[PDB]
């Protein structure tokens, strides 16, 4: 009857917000006798005693989905790992709504890492859509990272197989170093201007300042970056005319957690419409066996169909994330955040503003040399 | 240093003999403050060992953890990876769920498993398939984790082969079992060797489905790794007698020898740490209210007592003990073969046919075939000296070659056979659908009766 819900240490009003979502979701899902409850956590920076409080409370509480919603960590941990591993020990899905790393989003490492947000590598897919925008074909891969970078490279070559063109050069290395000006010279000596860039904040900002001390900021140098490359001092260490991407309703935490709890509530009522109701055990004391219908619960969850949503028409893909979300295309027009494009499920719509390049005029540079 | 060795309850191993496993040993103890704490835990929830780490890392800064699990759960290894990443303490998963195969260990963790990787285990299994020339096969992978790298390694290893492996299209289970679309994939299966990639309970379900659909024939072989099979103490239903497995869970090379080898590796690392560095205790105070040198990248090619216990780049051993087992007629995992440093050891290289996998299952398509070398028909040549591989338009043969002129005992030399009647017999086996069983003659010529003695 009663169903407990775990909470996150972020702030105070989101708890009342999903209690309002509890009050609204029980009305629109029949007169079934289900009951909904909640369980709060405390303010701990490390996730160690946080996961200790989870296994003290939430395993015995028989929660159905823990929705981790703390992106702004004061340290550089960004680790929802131990609570996710504790829930996957009894095969319970965790909605990790903090970061967009593919090393978290791996189904090989993480068992039931089912959230509503996709990793940053999907932006590369949007970059494939950018290859449909300006109709450019000769591209050069440059990823500083290695863990998410190799999977982004795999899906990039998978989409690259469709056009049957190829990238001119792929580049993966070890971040943290600064003697990559030889790599900048190797990038200069290639006949493509598509600079596919993917790194962290400080590393991408440092290699871009190294490129700026190498004359890679002039006309024809086409730069294409993501969210981690426009954050912090990389926002400061960005030129005047670069094209970046942005989420829609990703930083909007309220609507995100709102339709997340709506997804969880309709999934719980959908499983209650289904048979073979098995509850996760109270594994804290004595119980060593695991909840066997975890992948059965994933078979329930991966076949979810929707028609309405607060942030938008949510839908799980083949990997359990959002199909073709609302995206923004930003242009840092003279150190000012100027939005120049949007992207719906299948198409890029520019606004009434112009598209200013870091080099010449507003028209696209013909960066394909005659060799 | 201070080392807490907590274990499970596998094979009813007592906690008392481990105290004298190191006590009278360690004659040249160069690290002085080295002690052992033998412990057992009757529950396998994460909370227990988390409490153990928090009260023993604070318990006078214990620097050593050796854990062995008796259950069949692989997420315990992920929890140990997290603990070794956070606490920065070298942890050695020994057996059971303590050293089960996960996807990719963390670079900032010092955890190790005493087993082989899935790439090495797939290499050993394809070495078995090369040594038995079972070139027609299939591949069944579920949504069990780590499948894309595994299928990729199989496809590249076929591409890295001189065989030309007949690989059927890979059967992929997208969701749970439905018996609507999975049955269509099972009907597409008509190869010999079935390669399954799932859990243990899902393996029992798929074997029961194949037994219900008649897909458990004598042609239909079954090779799974140790992670599918698991520990020896649980043998569920619907298993063919002859169930091929490769595991490192040796009951002969028991738990005490495993933890003594772990003690030897830890003393080798501590001796090299004292000969290289001064501050030997490196630990953390407590779990609540929150490094100098890494022992992960310190003891790479460690060798204790002449045992090749060197480390890989993925936390595995370079040469662990790989044991090939099958299921006998008495429902037990019978030990068959081992693996050397390079050569695959095959004690039962003469493959038994297993006419009876279950009660009412006869096999009547094994035809014993002997021949004599004739030039246009029976062309018997050597096997490859590099790869031990016949080209796949030939068939294998064996011969009881006697070594000496006086003795009668010899070897079974296996060689390649091509010719006309070779192709005739192969087209018969493609037509009559039997299994040819070729060997060579050792008595001599065709036939001659000497007083009712042919
Ligand atoms: C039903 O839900 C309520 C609300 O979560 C539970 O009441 C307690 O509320 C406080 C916050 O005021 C929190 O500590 C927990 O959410 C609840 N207590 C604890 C310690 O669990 C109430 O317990 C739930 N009832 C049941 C039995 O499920
Ligand atoms: C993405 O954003 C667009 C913004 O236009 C949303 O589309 C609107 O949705 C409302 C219903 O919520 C309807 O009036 C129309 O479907 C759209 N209106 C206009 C004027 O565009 C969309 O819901 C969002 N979701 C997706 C598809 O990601
Ligand atoms: C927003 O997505 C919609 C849905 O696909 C797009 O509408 C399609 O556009 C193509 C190309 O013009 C047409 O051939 C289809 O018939 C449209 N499908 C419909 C009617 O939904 C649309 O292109 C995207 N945004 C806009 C307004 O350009
Ligand atoms: C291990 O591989 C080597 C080469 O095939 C074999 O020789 C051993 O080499 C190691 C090197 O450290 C020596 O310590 C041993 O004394 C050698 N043993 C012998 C008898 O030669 C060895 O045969 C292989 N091991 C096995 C199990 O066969
Ligand atoms: C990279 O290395 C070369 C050779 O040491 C050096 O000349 C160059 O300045 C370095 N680039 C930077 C600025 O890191
Ligand atoms: C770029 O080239 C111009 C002209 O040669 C030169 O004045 C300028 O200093 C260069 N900038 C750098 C630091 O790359
Ligand atoms: C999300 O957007 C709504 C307005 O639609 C706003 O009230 C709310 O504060 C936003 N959430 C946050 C915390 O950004
Ligand atoms: C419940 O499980 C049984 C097998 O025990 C199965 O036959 C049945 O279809 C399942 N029902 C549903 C739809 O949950
Ligand atoms: C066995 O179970 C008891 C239950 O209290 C527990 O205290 C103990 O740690 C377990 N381990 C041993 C000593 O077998
Ligand atoms: C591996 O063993 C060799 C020979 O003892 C020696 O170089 C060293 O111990 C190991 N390798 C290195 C360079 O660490
Ligand atoms: C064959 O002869 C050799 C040399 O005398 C001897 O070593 C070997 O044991 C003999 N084999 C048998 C089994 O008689
Ligand atoms: C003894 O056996 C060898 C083959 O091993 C054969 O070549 C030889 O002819 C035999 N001895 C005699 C004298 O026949």
């Amino acid at each position: 009857k009663i169903v407990n819900i775990g909470a996150v240490l972020s702030t105070r009003k989101h708890e009342q917000m999903f209690r309002e979502a509890v009050n609204q979701a029980n009305k629109r899902h029949g007169s079934w006798k289900i009951q909904l409850n909640a369980t709060s956590v405390t303010h701990k920076p490390n996730a160690i005693q946080m996961a200790l409080s989870v296994c003290e409370d939430l395993i015995s509480s028989q929660v159905y989905a823990i929705l981790v919603s703390h992106p702004p960590t004061p340290n550089d941990h960004f680790t929802p790992t131990p609570v996710s591993y504790t829930a996957g020990f009894y095969r319970i899905p965790v909605l990790g709504l903090t970061t967009r790393m593919s090393i978290y989003s791996d189904k090989s490492i993480h068992l039931s890492f089912l959230r509503t947000v996709p990793p940053y590598s999907h932006q590369s897919s949007v970059w494939f859509e950018m290859m449909r925008v300006y109709n450019w074909n000769h591209i050069i891969l440059l990823v500083s990272d290695d863990h998410e970078g190799r999977a982004a490279q795999k899906r990039l070559e998978t989409l690259l197989e469709e056009r049957e063109s190829k990238a001119e050069k792929v580049l993966q290395f070890d971040p943290g170093t600064k003697n990559v000006t030889a790599l900048l010279m190797e990038a200069r000596e290639l006949e493509a201007r598509v600079i596919i860039l993917s790194a962290s904040e400080d590393d991408a900002a440092t290699v871009y300042r190294a490129a700026a001390m190498l004359n890679m900021t002039g006309s024809g140098y086409v730069w294409l970056v993501g969210e981690r490359e426009i954050s912090g001092n990389a926002l400061r260490y960005a030129p005047d005319g670069i094209i970046g991407l942005q989420l829609i309703n990703g930083k909007n935490e309220s609507a995100h957690i709102s339709d997340a709890v709506g997804v969880v509530a309709q999934a719980v009522h959908e499983l209650l419409e289904k048979e073979n109701i098995t509850d996760p055990p109270r594994g804290c004391v004595g119980n060593t066996n695991i909840w066997k219908t975890g992948p059965l619960f994933k078979r329930v969850l991966m076949s979810s169909k929707y028609a309405d949503g607060v942030t938008g028409r949510v839908e799980f893909n083949e990997d359990g994330d959002r199909k073709f979300a609302n995206y923004s295309i930003m242009n840092l027009q003279n150190r000012k955040l100027v939005q120049v494009g949007i992207y719906n499920g299948t198409h890029v719509i520019p606004n009434d503003r112009k598209i200013i390049w870091p080099g010449g005029e507003t028209e696209k540079p013909r960066g394909y040399q005659m060799s | 240093l201070n080392i807490a060795v907590l274990l499970g309850h596998s094979h009813d191993v007592t906690e008392r003999e481990l105290r004298n496993l190191w006590g009278p040993e360690q004659a040249t103890g160069l690290p002085l403050d080295v002690n052992v704490v033998a412990l057992l835990m009757n529950r396998t929830d994460p909370k227990s060992l988390i409490t153990h780490v928090c009260d023993l890392m604070s318990g006078a800064r214990i620097h050593g953890l050796v854990f062995g699990d008796d259950t069949d759960q692989e997420a315990v290894a992920q929890m140990l990876d997290f603990i070794s990443s956070q606490t920065f303490i070298p942890i050695l998963g020994i057996a059971g769920g303590a050293s089960m195969i996960m996807a990719d260990k963390d670079p900032t963790s010092t955890f190790f498993q005493f087993g082989a990787s899935i790439q090495q285990q797939a290499t050993v299994m394809l070495k078995i398939m090369q040594d038995y020339d079972w070139h027609v096969f299939s591949l069944v992978t579920t949504i069990f984790p780590g499948y894309r790298d595994f299928i990729s390694f199989i496809k590249t290893t076929v591409d890295n082969s001189f065989v030309g492996w007949d690989m059927q299209n890979v059967i992929t289970l997208d969701t749970s079992f439905e018996d609507a679309k999975t049955q269509v994939q099972l009907k597409k299966i008509h190869s010999s060797v079935i390669l399954l990639y799932c859990s243990k309970d899902e393996a029992v379900l798929i074997l029961s489905e194949a037994r219900s659909l008649g897909l458990t024939g004598y042609d239909f072989f079954w090779i799974v790794p140790s992670l599918v099979s698991g520990n020896t103490e649980l043998i569920p239903k619907e298993f063919p007698s002859g169930l091929i497995s490769v595991s490192y869970d040796d009951w002969d090379y028991s738990l005490e020898a495993r933890v003594r080898d772990g003690l030897g590796i830890l003393t080798t690392a501590a001796s090299s740490m004292l000969e290289k560095f001064s501050y030997i205790p490196e630990a953390k105070a407590s779990c609540y209210g929150q490094p100098l040198h890494t022992l992960h990248q310190f003891m790479v090619n460690v060798t204790w007592d002449g045992k090749d216990l060197s480390f890989t780049e993925e936390g595995y051993q370079v040469h662990p003990r790989l044991v090939v087992i099958v299921l006998n007629k008495d429902r037990e995992w019978e030990k068959v073969g081992k693996w050397e440093n390079q050569t695959l050891s095959l004690r039962h290289a003469v493959w038994p046919r297993y006419k009876s996998f279950s009660d009412c299952e006869p096999d009547d398509n094994h035809l014993s075939i002997v021949t004599l070398e004739e030039a246009p028909f029976v062309i018997v040549e050597d096997i490859d000296p590099l790869t031990e591989t016949c080209v796949r338009n030939t068939v294998p043969c064996r011969k009881f070659v006697k070594i000496n002129n006086s003795t009668n005992e010899g070897m079974n030399v296996k060689k390649c056979c091509k010719g006309f009647c070779i192709d005739i017999l192969k087209k018969l086996s493609r037509t009559v659908k039997f299994t040819y069983d070729l060997y060579l003659v050792t008595n001599g010529k065709h036939g001659k009766k000497v007083n009712n003695v042919w």
